[PDB]
């Protein structure tokens, strides 16, 4: 995250760290949606153009973390993956449309002060919060700058959702209804963005109606980090909810 | 796990459950054209 | 830069 701040302890208890077994490295962010399921971006796992094709056995999920590199004894929980599910129509050839995927944990994780799931939005929540100007929050241990360094602790930044047209007009990539973009306008004099290392992480919003946190987006793509006139694109969780339900019901939960 | 997320979903043990607010949540709420 | 995790997780 570029231009964010240190998160407070237990501030995003659904924040998950996708961790590479070997070499040991941070792959991307992710989010805990229940005791056995993690949500992330398909591209964090599969991206043929770069020869990226991660498997269950290649990864580790670390939950309840704060510090990026430390092994937080008695705080974090590390789990293994039972299965990975990528959206059958994720479009890695053209614009990462439907960049989403579910990971089923080998075993349910126990909630604690530092580990707790986020809610998935319903039609109405989506309808009310997913509006230009409304702000969401992104969190992650990704880079602090486009080229640079790296944070010690989880970072956070709040960003405004942007109108579709401005989104479209900011890039040459074909934008779909399964994405939304967010960030400040050059004009705004306020910066911030997700960056390398943050993908797959959650873009969340707090409902003013029921006080709960909802994940409306997944950090998906962007051209550079925090560049002027550029925005972050996120997977539209709600639009892809049916697929999410489908998978959790047909395979576990 | 699903629709509207969980049950206890989205309520943080260290914040919502204790009625404490994080340092910038206000920002969000205020953009929804001022919160609850 | 990553601190070692327990081998039970590997
Ligand atoms: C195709 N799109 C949508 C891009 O953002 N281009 N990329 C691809 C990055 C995806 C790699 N896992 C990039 O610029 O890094
Ligand atoms: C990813 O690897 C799996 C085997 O683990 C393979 O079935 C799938 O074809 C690969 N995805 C490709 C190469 O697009």
């Amino acid at each position: 995250i570029v231009e964010g701040s240190d998160a407070e302890i237990g501030m995003s208890p659904w924040q998950v760290m996708l961790f590479r077994k070997s070499p040991q490295e941070l792959l991307c962010g992710a989010s805990l949606i229940s005791d056995r399921w993690v949500l992330t971006a398909a591209h964090c796992l599969l991206y043929p153009p770069w020869d990226k094709n991660f498997t269950e056995n290649d990864l580790l999920v670390r939950i309840g973390k704060h510090s990026r590199t430390r092994y937080e004894r008695n705080i974090e929980k590390i789990s293994m993956l039972e299965k990975i599910y990528i959206h059958p129509r994720y479009n890695w050839r053209e614009n990462l449309d439907r960049d989403i995927a579910l990971m089923k944990l080998k075993k349910p994780v126990a909630f604690s002060d530092y580990i707790h799931p986020v809610c998935l939005p319903d039609r109405e929540t989506a309808a009310s919060l997913l509006q230009a100007g409304y702000k969401g929050r992104v969190t992650g241990w990704g880079n602090l700058k486009e080229t640079w360094g790296q944070p010690s602790v989880l970072q956070v930044v709040n960003l405004p959702i942007v109108e579709r047209p401005v989104c479209k007009d900011s890039t040459r990539i074909r934008i779909t209804d399964n994405m939304f973009c967010a960030g400040y306008k050059p004009d705004e004099g306020k910066r911030g963005d997700a960056c390398e290392g943050d993908s797959g992480g959650p873009f969340v919003m707090k409902s003013p109606f029921n006080n709960r946190w909802y994940q409306m987006g997944i950090v998906s793509w962007g051209e550079g980090c925090d560049r002027d006139g550029k925005y972050g694109f996120y997977t539209h969780v709600f639009r892809l909810k049916k697929w999410i339900q489908k998978v959790i019901d047909q395979f576990g939960e | 796990t699903f629709g509207s997320g969980e049950a206890d979903c989205g309520l943080r043990p260290l914040f919502e459950k204790k009625s404490l607010e994080d340092k910038t949540e206000r920002e969000l709420l205020e953009s929804y054209i001022d919160g609850r | 830069d990553f601190e070692e995790i327990p081998e039970e997780y590997l």
